């Protein structure tokens, strides 16, 4: 009744609040909200950090430029959030944490403007290398933390065997891990087709073989940015728009807690 | 069984 | 019974209920069935989904390795009297494959061991029978360093003794993981490197690789001392995971593998050429 | 503690329900055959994933 | 000692049997399950999903980001398809390695209805008709709308609803196809052709994409469990 | 029960009804007893049809094939170290013409391999005992280019795995057909030519044939490594039809077959020479 | 899950009805033995295929 | 393990035996029959129907 | 003289209680097979032999 | 059943009971629990010493 | 004789088995228990024993 | 036994 | 039997 719509939402988390006009309603990752550990699901026997509202809240990363040229952005989960607040010291006090997600993506344009971006979110999203040398990515590579990675058009191979760089080589059409782009749709997803949506919102559930774990070892969920489309306007040949990501903890819990975790990222 |  | 969905007997529309037209940027795929845009008759639908079943999918043996050992006079230099392998489903790309089409997995499985062999040279008179140790080492246990050193007592370790000629050989192992599931797919380590370390390669690691051993090895030797004529042996292993569970699906292999990880080297070309208006 | 069940009877010969019989003959779980009756799921959790799930005679886009 | 007699068959191995064995770790203390998002039951689901179609196989265009891509344009010319497609889910170049291709491609025989949804990433001042169909199999593959429209067909109207989904019925003789080529087991031609025209205004893009998917209807099942041509290793 | 109407004590007749008389025109045969036309005595028939029903008559393991495979040292030249056969009932003729008595068809299939083996040369040294690879590839699937390729790993293709000297080998198969009964006779064609094609071949098929490979093939290999000396084996298929329900019947072949189709060629004379008048 | 039914007995020792016995081990159907126990039919569809089918006393020309 | 012994006929193929046997391809959903007409349940069925005699076999 | 228990089921197919039969064939004991349901005890023969056990909130030493 | 004790749930302390300390001397093996050392949730335990027996 | 069909594992050995066999000393009369104090029922009961720890292994 |  |  009144006047409610698919389009327009609302999200509050904590002391953070966001507005869009322009949604596509909104993904929940495979039918699962995010929640605690269960008494009958648990395994570390210490009694539990929940930080509520002091973490679990709407941090927004560094916006990146879309551009006709972009090929694409991901960025991995926990790493992403490792330096945001009060969440990245409770990562870092603690041997292990577990944490699901609400993800946003924003990106603005104008009724004339054209393109879409495909939105990914990858349960393990393991990324392929540099070189001839198989698993090999270095851990401070293999994290870029809020920054985030990006994507080639083609495979360049790390040639300087002398000192090898130690990084993703991520291909767009193979989703950066040797399967085809296409078929990413499979995964929980939304688009943001600039004629149709300003945003993406999806919901993620913490999703691992075990009910917690190491969050500086291992990253639960990859989030895949890509042009399905390519951005376009009027005639302007050199077109720029902004994409912004804002991305809120959900249910955060953490175990084993002692001195902080503080790791080499040089 | 079934004898039939 | 698991029959499909009958098809519903539809008419003619002329309404402001437009099926046909949907938003694909919502993350759904449309619900369309072929009453929702033609007009259909009624089906009685008998047929069926059993064989897509996950353990309809996966119920075959695959092969997994080909363990070669030999049979001969201990010489003095590099031989195969015995030899060594890593449980993993990653030599192959076949049953590989099939379970990467899901992130996370959990099953019993089931080994099928065909041992065949047969005579290297020309002749230097006959063999007797052989009769082969197939002896599993879980990770921890004292590996063999020759082809009877006391490792092969086997006294707590699962030993098959295996008989040329006899029916292949089949055991049956349960949901050993030290997960919930089997992770098919790890984005992480198993080491972080810190500021405090002394070289930097006290805290490297392999991308997507969790323990150094993770299943364990088996050693296969033949116990009959050897003939003055060598007999070349291979142990063929097919393994079929039972009682599958899986979760999260994946896209199948595109390209072909490089190793334990998802990394790509080369034909990153699947795709065909064929024109835009070309049936 | 014979086991019966009733087999789908796909080809039929000039001859109803017919029968199979299973006996589980080791203690460990791991040993047995696969039943191969499975039941079946919903594709919605990854079909239609969404927090309002909307009918498809009615706008996708509201 | 019961008498018994071994019948044919006895001591051979079958890779598809469905038999006890004895259980090498006995005792064994199992880790227990919890609930983990994303369970699957039955290939089919993933094949009821939506995956992109690489529409486009031109010589330049395949094996990249284009191969999705199809343009559209309001200075294209009406008379000829936008796109012809054979209805080969498991064959054709431009399915065969869709999700629903890739599942097909472990089986021998399909059966059931497709369906085809086109999103059109133009801008929103941009406006058009477009026909989209498909002709069950034995006569002429369609080269004019004229024809096309003879045969089973949408006329998706371009605005605010992006996307638009073509069934293709299950209209077969056999019971079920082969995921082969073959003339025998064919099924069809789907093609596109403008209904109108793209228009645009002023200071708006004249020519973009379109992006295709297809997936499987509720009534489509697949038989005899076969290896994929898909992957192979060297020696 | 199912024994044969008793006989029927019949006597005398003077009557209009004329048994003895009709017309073969109206498509029908005369339903005549002995007691219609002659007098007769009571006759309690125990006789009974039991072993001509359908399943009766098709009851017993026919040879379809005969799939020669060779056991030798891979050499660079056209070899035997692998084998493949179209699986039909065709290649041989006795079970054909039983089959071939009925339009349509519909039953399960037991198939039994008997394996036999021998020496080629006077000597090189001998063998140890073989295990043979029997995979079926269903119509798609990879086929075999060498004889250990990737192929054989029959991750998801079904594959018996042979002893030499075990009993026979044996499978069931289930009706597998694309219709709803095997068609032992199909006067049609897989293409139409149409007026708008290009070249003529394109539409061109051949007369009677429905898929091109129909059922797929039985690939056949050694899996053992050779031995110096070779060996030739022969893998003997027996196939039986079981749960067979057969539809319209049809005259036995009178002439001997040629190839596939209905096609006769020659000995299109089967009928002896005898004098009317002659007993 | 037993099966059990009567042998037609031909040949009898100087010895009434016997049985025999049946179990199927197999879940397809497909893997099972054959019955024999087969229902006949009349010839009538091909004997017979008349739109007015007449007696056989009667003039098969009317 | 229970204790048996093989008696004579073991390991044998006759042609004409009845036994059950493993299926190559389990679960296969079946294409169900339909009523075609002109079934037959028994080969003496055709010897009922009158066929043509070749009477006359001269040179 | 079958003799019917229940398996502890680890990995569970897709398809609740899961049974094995057990016969004995010999007449000796020690020909029969390990039953493996075996009953557990208290450490506290080796733990804690104290004449005068004591409550563990307690002074060890009094 | 043949699952190990549940772990329960035990909070803060300010008491003259004190499990953490004892005297090995006695011959005895202090029977302590995480519980009575730290704080503890509840776990309802699954594991079990199947493998262990005799 | 019993129609049997030998499946994949006949005649092998696995150390880790289960299995019945016959009896090479029938009848034997067996010393029967006595109460031996210290009976253990399972490995764990000696893991929850305390042993001395070598904290101290330098040279 | 157990008919299901 | 004795189903325990
Ligand atoms: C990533 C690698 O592959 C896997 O994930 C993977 C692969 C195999 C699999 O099986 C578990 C491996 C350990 C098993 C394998 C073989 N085992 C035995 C035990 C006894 C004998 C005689 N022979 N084999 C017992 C332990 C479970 C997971
Ligand atoms: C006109 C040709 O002949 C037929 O009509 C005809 C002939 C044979 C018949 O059987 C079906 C053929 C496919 C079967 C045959 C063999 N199969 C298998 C399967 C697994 C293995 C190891 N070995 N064989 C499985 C599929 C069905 C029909
Ligand atoms: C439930 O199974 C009781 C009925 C048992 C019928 C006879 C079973 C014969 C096979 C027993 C196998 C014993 C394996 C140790
Ligand atoms: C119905 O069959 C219940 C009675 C069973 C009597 C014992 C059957 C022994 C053979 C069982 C074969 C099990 C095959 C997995
Ligand atoms: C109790 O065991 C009565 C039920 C028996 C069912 C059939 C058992 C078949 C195996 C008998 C083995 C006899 C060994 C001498």
């Amino acid at each position: 009744a009144c006047g409610y719509s698919d389009r327009v939402l609302q999200l509050t988390l904590g002391n953070s609040t966001i507005t869009t006009q322009e949604a596509a309603n909104s993904v929940v990752a495979y039918g699962r909200w995010p929640e605690f550990i269960r008494d009958d699901e648990a395994n570390p026997v210490d009694q539990p950090t929940e930080p509520d509202v002091a973490t679990c809240r709407f941090y927004t990363l560094d916006t990146v430029m879309w551009g006709k040229e972009s090929k694409g952005w991901w960025w991995k989960l926990p790493d992403a959030l490792r330096d945001m607040g009060l969440f990245g010291q409770n990562m870092y006090y603690h041997y292990l944490g577990r944490s699901g997600y609400t993800v946003h993506v924003q990106c603005n344009a104008s009724k004339f403007h054209q393109g879409a971006l495909g939105v990914f979110a990858i349960p393990e999203y393991c990324l392929a290398g540099d070189s001839d040398k198989q698993r090999y990515t270095s851990y401070a590579n293999a994290n870029p933390g809020e920054r985030g990675g990006k994507f080639y058009s083609q495979f360049n191979k790390d040639n300087a065997v002398t000192s090898p760089k130690r990084e993703f080589c991520p291909v767009d059409y193979l989703l950066g891990c040797g399967v085809l782009l296409g078929n990413a749709f499979v995964y929980p997803h939304q688009i943001i087709n600039l004629r149709t949506n300003n945003s993406a919102t999806i919901v993620l559930p913490y999703v691992n073989a075990l009910a917690i774990d190491s969050m500086v070892k291992h990253n639960n969920w990859g989030i895949a940015i890509l042009p399905l489309s390519p951005l376009d306007f009027a005639q302007d040949s050199s077109v720029e728009i902004p994409i912004t990501v804002t991305i809120a903890p959900m249910c955060s819990e953490f175990n084993g807690l002692r001195n902080v975790t503080a790791p080499k990222f040089q | 069984i079934s004898e039939v | 019974q698991d029959s499909l969905p009958d098809t519903k007997a539809s008419g003619p529309a002329h309404s402001k209920e437009v099926p046909a037209l949907t938003a694909v940027e919502t993350g759904a795929t449309n619900p369309l069935a072929p009453s929702d845009t033609v007009q259909t008759r009624h089906v009685v639908q008998r047929r069926s989904r059993s064989e897509s079943t996950i353990e309809s999918f996966f119920a075959r043996g695959a092969c997994v390795a080909i363990i070669e050992v030999d049979n001969e006079q201990p010489t003095t230099r590099a031989q195969k009297l015995f030899a060594m392998w890593r449980i993993t489903y990653k030599d192959t790309v076949q049953l590989r494959r099939k379970l990467e089409l899901f992130t996370y997995s959990r099953f019993d499985m089931e080994l099928t061991f065909v041992v065949t062999a047969n005579f290297t040279n020309a002749n230097n008179g006959h063999a007797l029978n052989q009769v082969y140790q197939i002896m599993y080492i879980p990770p921890g246990a004292p590996t063999p360093k020759s082809w009877d050193d006391y490792t092969w007592q086997t006294s707590s370790n699962p030993s098959i003794f295996y008989t040329y000629g006899a029916a292949p050989a089949r055991i049956s192992v349960p949901y050993v993981g030290l997960a919930n599931a089997y992770s098919h797919f790890y984005d992480g380590f198993a080491k972080v490197p810190l500021k405090t370390d002394a070289n930097d390669q006290i805290g490297d690691s392999l991308y997507s690789a969790m323990t150094v051993d993770d299943f364990g090895v088996l050693a296969v030797r033949v116990v009959n001392d050897h003939n003055p004529t060598k007999v070349t042996s291979k142990v063929r292993i097919y393994m079929k995971p039972k009682h599958v569970r899986v979760w999260c699906p994946r896209p199948p292999r595109a390209v072909p593998y490089y190793g334990p990880g998802v990394d790509y080297r080369n034909n990153l070309d699947p795709l065909s050429e064929k024109g835009l208006t070309t049936y | 503690g014979a086991q019966v069940s009733s087999q789908k009877v796909g080809a039929h010969e000039n001859s109803s329900t017919i029968n199979y019989t299973t006996i589980n003959y080791y203690k460990d779980s791991a040993s047995n055959a696969a039943s191969k009756q499975d039941y079946s799921q919903d594709p919605s959790k990854f079909t239609e994933p969404l927090k309002d799930v909307l009918i498809k005679t009615a706008p996708a886009l509201n | 000692g019961l008498p018994v007699l071994n019948t044919p068959g006895s001591n051979q191995y079958l890779t598809s049997d469905n038999h006890q064995s004895p259980c090498a770790i006995p005792e064994f203390d199992v880790t227990p399950p919890i609930d983990i998002p994303g369970e699957v039951k039955n290939m089919m689901e993933l094949a009821e999903i939506d995956t992109m179609i690489p529409l486009n196989l031109e010589s330049t265009k395949r094996n990249t980001m284009d191969m999705y891509r199809v343009t559209l344009s309001d200075s294209a010319d009406l008379s000829q398809p936008i796109l012809c497609l054979s209805l080969s889910p498991a064959f054709d170049p431009r399915l065969s390695h869709t999700m629903l291709g890739e599942v097909l491609n472990y089986y021998t025989h399909w059966a059931g209805s497709l369906k085809f949804t086109f999103l059109f990433c133009g801008s929103m001042m941009a406006t058009g008709k477009i026909l989209v169909a498909y002709a069950p199999p034995g006569a002429q593959p369609p080269t004019s709308r004229k024809e096309a429209m003879l045969g089973t067909h949408v006329i998706w109207d371009l605005g605010l609803q992006s996307s638009c989904t073509m069934v293709v019925p299950w209209i077969s003789n056999v019971t079920y196809r082969q995921t082969t080529q073959d003339s025998f087991t064919e099924g069809g031609y789907i093609s596109m052709f403008y209904q109108t025209r793209i228009v645009v205004p002023l200071s708006t893009p004249k020519s973009m994409s379109m992006l295709g998917f297809v997936s499987a209807c509720n009534d489509f099942s697949v038989r005899l469990l076969r290896d994929t041509t898909h992957i192979s290793q060297s020696a």
